[PDB]
């Protein structure tokens, strides 16, 4: 969700 | 209070939309950090103008406000990032990993670094979780859906996406009252008066 | 008196400047091209921002209008050139050459070819009609002093460079006025009431 | 005096 | 007398021909400006190499010895200019405008403008003179046909066009000659001779 | 005694290096790959000429025939590396992290990663193993050192390091000897014989 | 003779 | 001071 990442 | 002129802003915005000044009306909604217009902002997210982008949502949230919107702009600038690789511009790529991109490395420096390492590859491509990305047309698309949700959860913008809805020329209608009320006050009115101006109060005699 | 809505243009004008929408204002002034601000004119000259100065000027006069409106572009695109040689981008400068001085050929074909040659210069100021060139800071305010000139001659800006001159915040005094009408109509009345709002008329009941 | 309209490098 | 130590240096151009060192061959030929190589040549203009190409004539001739070679290095730099403005990149074009080209306006002042204000245009061949341009590969083979002619006429070039024919290996042979001669003044050698190298003369004992 | 060829390319080197013709004398050391030149070598480094650097290396051996030639190559493309950081021209970074340094990612994966991360620094001497590194000059002499010592470990190089010493021009006294061994089979002489060529064996007429 | 040693396009 | 093939900085 709100997660950083490709 | 304040609230009603925040109205007027709004009045404005529908009067500058129908005398068809477009950007004035975006810098206006900018500006005033009132009103976000969704249309607009995909319109210039699908046309890849990342400065505008940038500039269009500085009028309402900064990166680190809260985890909503810094996912909103790390998505931004890694497909600007992307991008630039795509057209094998690594000059381009480099400068946004350090300009735009590293702001991010100090919360995650493992994704920071993984990253950076797509400058190395034949085509970024080769990474098994970008393996999908398959067109800048559809990299764009696919990412707008997931900012439009970001955006919509997002508390800063959450009050500020519905336009409320007004008969036409709103103003052009308040400001004829406003002639009334000028008339009304004459002493001798004439029942055709005749109003020289907005600039100073009509009278008659 | 003439057009309601170039009069309230004006008031919409003169919010946006005391609300301080720097940005919205010059929009505003540029696509409706009911007033030419010089001093903002002379303040992006300055800067050098040629973008936006070619941005403000076209909306009130194109390229090829008059002789005076195009003086003014061949000025402005001349210095930009300069400055491009003057920083060694060749690059740039002769990009500027194609895309921005080469419609003024069609009038001087042999000035666009001696422009061309200054290229091949070590220093334009070797050409003695440049002789007196530099620096750029210099450069731009002399030329400045021309454009004004240039300008308040044009008869596209001629009757467009003079603010009305209104009472602080006429727009907000009217508005005061719609609702002073709104209310003075409502039975039966209260003393002071509350504004619901500017989107509908006000009553009383 | 009348301004110059016309287009050289001056 | 050089015109012996000249004739070493064609018997070492065959050794490193037969010895196969390509690279070895083409710096000697032009270093020592005796021999120009036009097959060498031709291949490099081809190939549009043509910082090869001007180092290689350097060791012949400068740009300004006469109006052959002056026309050759015109040439030249005309079209690396071209291929320059056709590939759209046009800082390159006039960094060659500027450091290859502008040795020629002194002369030809109207021609360099005229070369200058190629720049402008969206496609140089809607220029009359150059109309007839395509493609980098036949500009190329077009320009040496002229070139070649260029050379055979240029009086600096005049002996060195033509390789001596000689019989395989001369200065293998040669060598071994040394070898024959400093072995006939030695003493009472069987006819084994041991030779040890060439660095020092050979004797038979010790 | 054991290669006319090997022996013969000495000799030439020795000519050619007399003749003053600088460049052939290095392409000669190249392809043939008989002598390694180090002070040409280490001349070529500190100008930091990289190109020919590798190009002369490569008549020797390829970047991965062995450990000590394999760390040679890394060192110098590092360091090129770092230099194109240090002028801020990162497009010419990227390309040289690209072309030259992935190789050595194969057998190092996390070091090939940590060079790729030097890019997005202020200064790479914000790394603490590089916190020592400039200037250019400074090191360029200090990797030099290194590269010496590995070139002459290397047994690719190890035995190509000392040139023979001859008497001057042994190539042009053997040529004489030649001569000399033609003109003896001579019936019979000139009064001073006279040589015309090297080109075909001299012989006695009136 | 014909081959023209003049500078042009 | 004896072998270093040490591939790294
Ligand atoms: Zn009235
Ligand atoms: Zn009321
Ligand atoms: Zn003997
Ligand atoms: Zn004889």
């Amino acid at each position: 969700e709100l997660d950083l990442a490709l | 209070m304040s609230s009603l002129s925040r109205e007027l802003v709004f009045l404005i915005l529908q009067f500058l939309d129908e005398e068809k000044f477009k950007e004035t009306v975006h810098k206006l909604e900018q500006e005033s950090g009132f009103f976000f217009n969704m249309k607009y902002f995909e319109e210039k997210v699908h046309a890849g103008e990342w400065d505008e982008v940038e500039k269009y949502l500085s009028g309402f949230t900064k990166v680190d406000d809260n985890r909503y919107s810094m996912k909103i702009f790390f998505e931004i600038r890694k497909q600007k990032y992307l991008e630039a690789l795509d057209r094998h511009d690594r000059a381009k790529a480099v400068d946004i990993l350090v300009k735009d991109l590293k702001v991010f490395s100090t919360f995650n420096e493992e994704l920071y670094k993984e990253i950076t390492q797509l400058l190395t590859l034949e085509n970024f491509r080769e990474n098994e979780q970008l393996s999908k990305y398959g067109d800048t047309k559809s990299a764009r698309s696919i990412m707008l859906i997931e900012l439009k949700k970001l955006i919509e959860a997002n508390p800063l913008f959450r009050e500020k996406l519905v336009f409320p809805t007004l008969k036409a020329s709103r103003l052009r209608t308040l400001i004829n009252q406003s002639l009334n009320w000028q008339h009304q006050l004459c002493k001798n009115p004439r029942p055709n008066p005749d109003i020289k101006t907005l600039f100073t109060d009509h009278t008659c005699t």
